[PDB]
């Protein structure tokens, strides 16, 4: 199957005093395995998930050599990007950066991307190809410009096709009892009377992962979206997810209503019905 | 600029009173990233409460899950108050066990 | 591991 590994960084300015609050974690998958914050006290890249715990010293020190180098780069960016949008130096802003690659069910470089955010909106993005950004204003054209003259332009592109592929491919071998293990979603369903002519059907999907999966509603065969509710899928804190979806059905009518669940760990989707 | 945090209060695993489990508040969808999260046991807030770092979502919004061990029983109620920009009074949102 | 060669905006 598909993997991925991506990086998440955030940068709050701090008006009033001090430097911006800096927050990086990182991503196999759906399970975070290093994190920074500025905040802390060791001041070192710390990990999060077992598997990361193999490595030796001078990883953690290259880590967090290079995580503090990103963290100043975001302060420098933070204050010129205030200087691109004429704003006072009063206010508190942020800079939201997300980077990374997937390999493919060959095991092969499958994508790269890397997308940069500034106050939520999207600021510059690289291309599907790598090879150049699309800036969404004037000022990340001013950046798109700098970037793409640049001597070192290509760095960021070679880590995508390959550093980036050699160290997800390393995690994925270290942690293949979790990382390469599907979590098949536990179902059930649960029935409630509304009143004494309607009933409400709940679809329940628990402790799966990863986190994709599509919980759908079928009345005699067909596709049902009215009068149903879908909440948003959640972590249960464990590294699993949670996920349910209900229907408002006819007392008496239940039998004719099925829930479809299709995820990665199972081989056929199944079929739930009251 | 600014979106508010869209709320889910729910249990780790299914409530049984008596028997240890989890209460996590899950907060999603918010920008900016400030915001204050408690976890209340009628009313009184929880200390030992602990969350997850920092992430955001594909839209730029951040998401925080914060969680603490709990025992439920019949006569104690939960809750999760937040805090944001955007809210001009915090939001209570009451543990359903059912959602 | 992280990239380690980000340019300034």
């Amino acid at each position: 199957g598909s993997h991925s590994m991506r990086y998440f960084f955030t940068s709050v300015s701090r008006p009033g005093r001090g430097e911006p609050r800096f927050i990086a974690v990182g991503y196999v998958d759906d399970t975070q395995f290093v994190r920074f914050d500025s905040d802390a006290a060791s001041q070192r890249m710390e990990p999060r998930a077992p598997w990361i715990e193999q490595e030796g010293p001078e990883y953690w020190d290259q880590e967090t050599r290079n995580v503090k180098a990103q963290s100043q780069t975001d302060r420098v960016d933070l204050g010129t990007l205030r200087g691109y949008y004429n704003q006072s130096e009063a206010g508190s802003h942020t800079i939201q950066i997300m980077y990374g690659c997937d390999v493919g069910s060959d095991w092969r470089f499958l994508r790269g991307y890397r997308q940069d955010a500034y106050d939520g909106k999207d600021y510059i993005a690289l291309k599907e190809d790598l090879r150049s950004w699309t800036a969404a204003d004037m000022a990340a054209q001013t950046t798109k410009h700098k970037w793409e003259a640049a001597h070192e332009a290509e760095q960021l592109r070679a880590y995508l096709e390959g550093t980036c592929v050699e160290w997800l491919r390393r995690y994925l071998e270290n942690g293949k009892e979790t990382l390469q293990r599907t979590d098949a979603p536990k179902t059930h369903m649960t029935h409630h009377a509304v009143s004494d002519h309607e009933a409400t059907l709940r679809c329940w999907a628990l402790s799966f992962y990863p986190a994709e999966i599509t919980l759908t509603w079928q009345r005699d065969g067909e596709d049902q979206t009215q009068d149903t509710e879908l909440v948003e899928t959640r972590p249960a804190g464990d590294g699993t997810f949670q996920k349910w979806v209900a229907v408002v059905v006819p007392s008496g009518q239940e039998q004719r209503y099925t829930c479809h669940v299709q995820h990665e760990g199972l081989p056929k989707p199944l079929t739930l019905r009251w | 600029i600014q979106r508010t945090p869209k709320i889910q209060v729910y249990s780790r695993h299914p409530a049984e009173n008596g028997k240890s489990n989890f209460l996590n508040c899950y907060v999603s969808g918010f920008h900016p990233s400030d915001i204050e999260v408690d976890l209340l046991k009628n009313g009184e807030r929880i200390e030992k409460v602990e969350h997850s770092d920092l992430s955001f979502s594909k839209d730029w919004s951040f998401y925080l899950l914060y969680y603490t061990e709990f025992t439920p029983t019949e006569k104690d109620e939960y809750a999760c108050r937040v805090n944001h920009v955007t809210l001009s009074q915090p939001k209570i949102v009451k543990w359903d066990r059912d959602m | 591991a992280i990239f380690q060669s980000s340019m300034t905006k």
